[PDB]
RNA sequence: GCCCUGAAAAUGGAUGGCGCUCAAGCGUGUUACCUAUACUCUACCGUCAGGGUUGAUAUGAUGCCCUGACGAGUAGGCAGG
RNA sequence: AAAUAUGUAAGAAGUCCUUGUUACUUAAUUGAACGUGGACAUUUGAAUGAAGAGCUUUUAGUGGGCCAUUUUUGGUAAGC
RNA sequence: GGAAUACUGCCAGCUGGGACUGAGGACUGCGACGUAAGUCAAGGAUGCUGGCAUAAUGGUUAUAUGCCGCCCGUCUUGAAA
RNA sequence: GAAAUUGUUGAAAGGGAAGGGCAUUUGAUCAGACA
């Protein structure tokens, strides 16, 4: 769905031996807070000896894009499971917000590698601050000075079944 | 043909515990059982007399008779669509006192003490157990406990 | 003989809940809140924007 | 007996309505103060560099979304004990350890969450029926509520709502008095192509927390 | 669809009216139907239900049983109520001076009660005297003394009578009833 | 012609139609199987305490 | 990942058919929309349950009336016609 | 050495104080069993539900089964 | 540094259009608006008006059109076979 | 003086069966109130 980025902060349940346990934070892309908390325990159980029954959520807050109307180049590191084995992958996405870039990432993985949501882990999303650090040619071609391109063969949508003249594809 | 002897399928059930073979310690014979006591059944493999049948292993019953070296226990057994009353003659080596009520008798004593104690001061003595309740609100401080960010790890073999 | 839903039949809404008259008269469904000025501490903001 | 007894009865009714009027006013300020205190508590914790952890929810509303065919025995018994014997039936459940384990056994057959005050008020006003002498009686007047729950101090429909949202000493009696709610299918649909998956996985069953309010209101 | 927890359209299983077509019995039922509705007295409800009972469920009550009940402490001046037949009993030689209300009296039972100075009245006369059942004793006869009961529950180690026509030496005393012939029950 | 040998299918469902009756408990359970020496003296103990209350 | 080679059966032939190629195909996301004897509300029939009503001068107290819930079915049982 | 299944308990037929019976038992009014009288009411001893619970008599049909998910045996396998 | 808007939620805020339904049959109840008398959308529809009074509505029947419908009985795990 | 079955007359339909269910058109035919 349309993803939102949440920060989720959790802890182990305090006891008499260890009052005030350590706080752990991570950033989760999810469509709503219910899924976001579910994903938090999914990754925490892969890193520390804890689960939902023996822990609690401290706070969950939505994180907005600082400059949502600025074009940014993103580098994304992902880990996904194919039909046989697990692989690491680096991809680059151009967009105006992290949530928009993540949406493209899930669509790209499903289209090119048939990887569903359950088979993908987003390791890191980082904005590429400097040009010449972009290492994918399908992104670099949009970084040239005075970029211009036409849109040949325009197709117009017709609201009526029949048309009384041959249409043109000029643009 | 099939075999359905009295001690069939009891290869592991009637074994002794590891490094716990030999004679029975004397505290087994010094315990006192009275009619109405609640006991649980666990056969001892080294005592072949007065041994319960394998069905009653792990079952709990009430004493109804006391004899020289044995007691009588009542067990409810489900046969078909109803329970039937079963009476067993077991030597004391195969039984022990059940702790399923020794922790309940103390609550009975505690209720009476609490009921009498609050009789002179406060009504609603509140002597009913309650299940675990949802947690109340709390404040968590970050002084010396700044949250640490975690991220999923990349895949490695390390074989 | 015929159940009439309150919150659409006003007369039934007044039979039950006599306080409904006061609630509507004082516009308690659109009560303005008192303005505050508490600001989050620096540690909260830095954690929220942290990578 | 043409005007003496009738005048006394009218005088008694005037007194009863005055008591209800004062109680509803007191309930309104109680709700408003509690909501503002929680909001201000969050702001104070953030200002001090701390995190305010809200108390866990004490009430849930459970809606059965599965038919009556092909149900295993243990979940089938739990649904009967929660008075959910047909699809789109709903009841309120008090949250304890003994009832959380009940919900875990019936996850793929129900949808439940945390109801709000608006949802509770609309459910009782529109579809609130009382179990009186083993019969389903509509709650069209305050007298029938007082005649059955007056011994517990509940004498109006707002008092019944107050006992539900704030889980009071007599929650069990007040909740069992209410007949299980008969809801319809949602007006705008369920929002998913397939209901019988978990809410996390794009389905309908399980715990959806505060999202239960949108679902119930469309079904009410 | 409804997941029913109980059987649907189940009758109560209790008689709500007499099975008989006796015109006079239906009149008594009509009288006590009115009384049970508008008196809130537990006696009237008990009598009304007793009028629906079948013959085996209304055993006869003898005068000796009546005399024994009147020997209870403080029950010497109560009205004995029997919803059924009152029979005579010659095994007793002394009878008190009580008042008995019953559906039927045998010729011997009526003579003995009248001879001792008492009176025999019908159930409708009782209603006039005691609309709420004041100072009444309800007596019921024995149900398990019926000859058909002793055959119920027949089986091994049950100690019940067998269903048999001729009783004697050669009738069901062989193998199965003694250890000398196979086994004993 | 060979046929089915054994199965417990549907047997639990039949048992739960009316069955699974919890056994009823009576005050004064029967003294069958109790030690005869105890029963002889308990009979005399009951007889003696009857006279104490009667007198 | 998709596509292709590997890939041979007998009457003529079947993603159900036509047909479809930035699909009307494959993976994925967001909405609108269509319709079951299911769900919600109402009426009517029957069944079961709980209740009201013998007061004469107008007829059925197995009568009349109030309230709630329920309704699949072979073998088979019972009831009213 | 799990998971799932599985036995028992969560009170009035309960607890406590005092002291009666016996041919049983004890070195012994020691104990055992059953009782007299006194003290503690239903936040009276967890949760939820309960078209009320308990009980009896009598008799029909049936006693060829088969399928699906999961566990599982023989068999290369089978719509075995 | 000061606002706006988006998203989510609440209102015992107001208001327009469309469809289905009208069960009940003296009075009785709970309320509302009124100084009062009274009134009311408050325990189930009334008011006003037009055409026709007959095959016009409707019933029956034959036919046509859209969609649906395999031969009953019997044994059987399984019958249109 | 019934049915199977058949003749004549009248009406209707018919592109490898016929018959049936729900709804309405068309044709034929018919009861009920005129208060
Ligand atoms: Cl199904
Ligand atoms: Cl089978
Ligand atoms: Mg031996
Ligand atoms: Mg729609
Ligand atoms: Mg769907
Ligand atoms: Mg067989
Ligand atoms: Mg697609
Ligand atoms: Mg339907
Ligand atoms: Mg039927
Ligand atoms: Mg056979
Ligand atoms: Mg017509
Ligand atoms: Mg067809
Ligand atoms: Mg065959
Ligand atoms: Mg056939
Ligand atoms: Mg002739
Ligand atoms: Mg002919």
């Amino acid at each position: 769905a349309h993803f939102k980025e949440y920060q989720v902060i959790g802890r182990r349940l305090p006891t008499e031996s260890v009052p005030e346990p350590k706080l752990f934070r991570m950033r989760i892309f999810a469509s709503n807070e219910v899924i976001a908390k579910s994903r938090y325990w999914y990754f925490l159980q892969k890193l520390h000896k804890v689960k939902k029954a023996s822990g609690e959520i401290v706070s969950i807050n939505q994180i907005n894009e600082a400059h949502p109307t600025k074009v940014k180049n993103f580098g994304v590191w992902v880990r996904y499971d194919s039909r046989s084995g697990t692989h690491n992958m680096y991809k680059e996405i151009r967009d105006v917000s992290r949530v928009a870039a993540v949406e493209t990432l899930y669509q790209d993985m499903a289209a090119r590698h048939r990887a569903r949501f359950r088979s993908i882990h987003i390791l890191k999303v980082a904005e590429i601050e400097k040009t010449a650090d972009v290492k994918r040619q399908y992104v670099k071609q949009f970084l040239t000075k005075d970029l211009k391109f036409p849109l040949p063969h325009r197709v117009q949508k017709s609201t009526k079944t029949f048309s009384y003249k041959r249409p043109s594809t000029f643009y | 043909g099939k075999s359905h002897g009295y001690r069939s399928r009891t290869r592991y059930m009637f074994q002794r515990d590891f490094r716990k073979h030999g004679a029975v310690h004397l505290s087994t014979y010094l315990k006192v059982y009275k009619v109405g006591d609640i006991v649980d059944i666990k056969a001892n493999g080294s005592i072949q007399k007065g041994m319960p049948h394998k069905f009653y292993q792990g079952k709990t019953g009430v004493v109804y008779n006391v004899t020289k070296s044995s007691v009588g226990v009542i067990i409810n057994k489900m046969v078909g669509n109803r329970y039937l009353e079963k009476r067993l003659n077991l030597r004391v080596e195969h039984i022990k006192h059940s702790k399923c009520r020794q922790e309940f008798l103390e609550r009975v004593k505690a209720n009476a003490a609490k009921r009498a104690e609050a009789k002179a001061q406060g009504v609603a003595v509140q002597l009913k157990r309650q299940p675990a309740q949802p947690r109340e609100s709390r404040i968590v401080s970050t002084e010396g406990n700044v949250p640490q960010t975690l991220a999923p790890v990349p895949y490695e073999t390390f074989i | 003989v015929l159940k009439k839903n309150p919150l659409k039949n006003k007369q039934v809404l007044l039979r039950l809940n006599p306080y409904a008259k006061v609630f509507a008269a004082e516009k308690l469904g659109s009560k303005k809140a008192e303005k505050t000025g508490t600001k989050p501490a620096a540690v909260f903001t830095e954690t929220l924007k942290h990578d | 007996q043409v005007a003496a007894e009738r005048a006394a009865r009218k005088a008694a009714n005037k007194e009863k309505r005055a008591i209800i009027l004062e109680r509803n006013a007191a309930y309104q300020k109680e709700y408003e103060t509690a909501e503002r205190n929680i909001i201000q508590a969050k702001r104070d914790a953030k200002a001090a560099g701390s995190y305010y952890v809200e108390a866990q929810h004490k009430l849930v509303f459970v809606v059965r979304i599965k038919g009556i065919n092909k149900i295993p025995p243990k979940p089938r018994k739990v649904l009967q004990l929660l008075r959910l014997t047909r699809i789109n039936s709903g009841t309120f459940v008090k949250v304890t350890k003994a009832t959380l384990e009940l919900l875990k056994l019936i996850e793929p057959y129900v949808a439940y969450g945390y109801p709000s005050y608006s949802t509770i008020r609309q459910l009782v006003y529109k579809r609130g029926f009382g179990k009186i002498n083993k019969q389903r009686v509509p709650l069209s007047d305050n007298a029938i509520i007082e005649a059955n729950l007056g011994k517990y101090g509940i004498l109006s429909i707002d008092d019944l709502i107050h006992e539900i949202i704030t889980v009071g000493p007599h929650f069990k009696q007040a909740n069992n008095f209410l007949w299980p709610f008969k809801l319809s299918n949602p007006s705008g649909g369920w929002g998913v192509p397939r209901k019988f998956k978990h809410f996390i996985q794009g389905g309908s069953f399980g715990n959806r927390e505060e999202f239960i309010n949108k679902l119930v209101k469309s079904m009410n | 669809g409804i997941d029913h927890t109980s059987k649907q359209h189940k009758r109560s299983g209790h008689r709500t009216a007499p099975k008989s077509d006796n015109v006079y019995l239906k009149l008594l039922v009509k009288l006590y139907t009115f009384l049970a509705r508008r008196t809130d007295a537990p006696f009237n409800k008990v009598v009304l239900k007793a009028l629906f009972l079948s013959k085996i469920n209304r055993p006869p009550v003898s005068v000796s049983r009546i005399a024994r009940a009147l020997k209870q402490e403080g029950a010497a001046n109560k009205t004995v109520v029997v919803v059924g037949t009152v029979t005579d009993d010659a095994r007793i030689f002394e009878f008190p001076k009580t008042t008995v209300a019953a559906l039927r009296f045998t010729a011997g039972a009526r003579a003995k009660i009248v001879k001792a100075g008492g009176e025999c009245i019908t159930l409708d006369q009782l209603a006039v005297r005691a609309p709420k059942g004041q100072n009444t004793l309800i007596l019921r006869g024995p149900r398990n003394s019926r000859e058909a009961v002793r055959h119920f529950g027949m089986g091994p180690h049950k100690g019940k009578a067998p269903r048999i026509l001729s009783t004697g030496r050669k009738f069901e005393r062989a193998r199965g009833r003694r250890r000398s012939k196979g086994f004993k029950v | 012609a060979k046929s089915k040998n054994h199965t417990a299918h549907n047997q639990t469902r039949k048992a739960h139609r009316n069955g699974i009756k919890k056994p009823k408990t009576y005050k004064y359970p029967s003294l069958k199987g109790v030690d005869p020496k105890f029963r002889r003296n308990h009979k005399h103990a009951l007889h003696g305490t009857a006279k104490a209350l009667a007198a």
